[PDB]
């Protein structure tokens, strides 16, 4: 069993495994690079979805303030005998107009709240895609280091076997010369 | 006739005979109630809303008949006096038009009164849209809407935890309103109308006298828009009225047919056909 032809075939089988592990390391390094890019695009989308949410939140803040400012005019307006009959007459004359102004502002406010609601869902989806992109980059990095350690382990086994084949071939050429000289 | 004594006795005997016939008629209806509503709500769920003037015995009768129909009651939400009086309208709308609106859900932008907006948000939280494209609201999302409306004093609810989604809804009121409490009719009629598109049908049920203004049932029947959006019952205080809540809820869930039932003003018939 301990023939040089068998030892050479053993190095050839070990070296084929080493070649396969090298091929897997290169392919998995490409996966880590692809995943690294996907993380950056998903993080950009999540940052852009946060800007859309901040813009919509500010618009809600403005719409709420416009309703408060309309209510403040109506309240300050309401706040002498003939002068109080005149205040009530004026307020009752503009009452339905004040209701229509307020209804318009309330509808505008709900429309901004609906835009923010859609944006909140888009922010949650973008964050979930950014977290899923990181989960893939982490699963690819961990798979690459596992193939890299199997590769390092196989490279040392191939070096050990090739050193044995080289030493046996060196002993064969030396033994052939000692026999040939006699 | 000038025989006043014999008229009183004859009228007392006639009234007493009708009272006996009526007690028997109501006992007949209680005893066959489960036969009438058999399979009317099988696989379906109902969320109950009640106003401060609604009677506990009506809520309990509706909830018992839902069970007889093969259905379930997900919760009984009590609309507080702070909600129905409509004097906290802006506080209400600032709660509804906030981040409590489940992410991605859209509030209706048509009617902006506090009744319509509260029913629209509670319809999102507690009902299942007949449209599969609409969002499925999570348990945590529903609880958020409920706790915000309960901390601000608009609603009270049982059970306090793990409330499920409902197919249809009943809004239960009392009878006649005093003219000074007229705001309660409009706010509850609009509240009930805004729940109609959020699920598979809303029935607004009131006790005798609810078919008269300013009560919610009368406000609904007199408004062409609301009279076309929700069904009504004006005699929930009586057993035929309680059975009709379930029979007309069946019609809404299976076909969407709207009707106005009872013995009062604007009622098209006593019950479904």
């Amino acid at each position: 069993t301990d023939t040089i032809a068998a030892l050479i075939a053993d190095v050839a089988k070990a070296n084929q495994r080493l070649q396969d592990l090298s091929d897997e390391v290169q392919a998995e390094q490409e996966s880590v690079n692809k995943a690294m890019v996907d993380v950056e695009t998903a993080r950009d989308n999540a940052a852009a979805a946060e800007d859309d949410l901040e813009v919509s939140q500010r618009a809600v803040k403005d719409a709420n303030a416009a309703i408060a400012a309309a209510q403040h005019r109506f309240d300050t307006f309401a706040a002498s005998p003939d002068e109080i009959i005149a205040t009530v007459t004026a307020a009752k004359t503009l009452s339905a107009s004040s209701q229509a102004v307020m209804a318009n502002l309330q509808r505008a406010r709900t429309e901004r709240v609906n835009t923010e609601s859609a944006a909140r869902l888009a922010k949650q989806k973008a964050d979930k895609a950014a977290a899923d992109a990181k989960a893939s980059q982490d699963a690819a990095v961990a798979a690459l280091t596992e193939t890299r350690r199997k590769f390092d382990e196989q490279r040392e086994e191939v070096q050990r076997l090739a050193a044995e084949r080289d030493a046996a071939q060196a002993r064969l050429q030396a033994a052939r010369l000692v026999a040939w000289s006699s | 006739k000038r025989d006043l004594y014999t008229q009183i006795d004859r009228l007392t005997d006639q009234r007493d005979a009708l009272r006996e016939k009526l007690s028997a008629a109501d006992n007949f209806d209680i005893q066959v109630g489960s036969r009438i509503v058999h399979d009317a709500l099988v696989g379906k769920s109902v969320v109950i809303f009640r106003t401060p003037d609604a009677h506990d015995d009506d809520i309990a009768a509706v909830s018992k008949i839902v069970g007889q129909a093969g259905g379930a009651v997900t919760a009984t939400v009590s609309l507080t006096q702070e909600f129905v009086e409509a004097n906290s309208a802006e506080k209400l709308r600032s709660v509804v038009n906030s981040s409590i609106l489940p992410a991605g859900s859209q509030l209706s932008t048509k009617l902006v009164d506090q009744g319509s907006q509260a029913g629209d948000l509670l319809g999102i939280a507690l009902l299942s849209n007949a449209d599969p494209a609409a969002p499925t609201v999570e348990q945590a999302q529903r609880d958020t809407v409920l706790a915000a409306l309960r901390e601000t004093g608009f609603i009270t609810y049982q059970p306090r935890d793990r409330i499920g989604t409902a197919n249809a809804t009943v809004v239960v009121t009392g009878g006649a309103l005093s003219t000074d409490a007229g705001n309660q009719g409009v706010s509850v009629a609009r509240f009930a109308a805004a729940l109609a598109p959020r699920g598979s049908g809303t029935l607004l049920a009131g006790r005798d006298g609810s078919a008269n203004r300013p009560a919610a049932v009368a406000v609904t029947r007199a408004d062409a828009d609301m009279a076309a959006e929700i069904s009504t019952v004006d005699d929930i205080d009586a057993e035929p009225g309680r059975i009709t809540v379930i029979l007309a809820l069946h019609d809404l869930i299976n076909g969407g047919h709207v009707g106005h039932y009872g013995t009062g003003h604007g009622a098209m018939s006593v019950t479904v056909s």
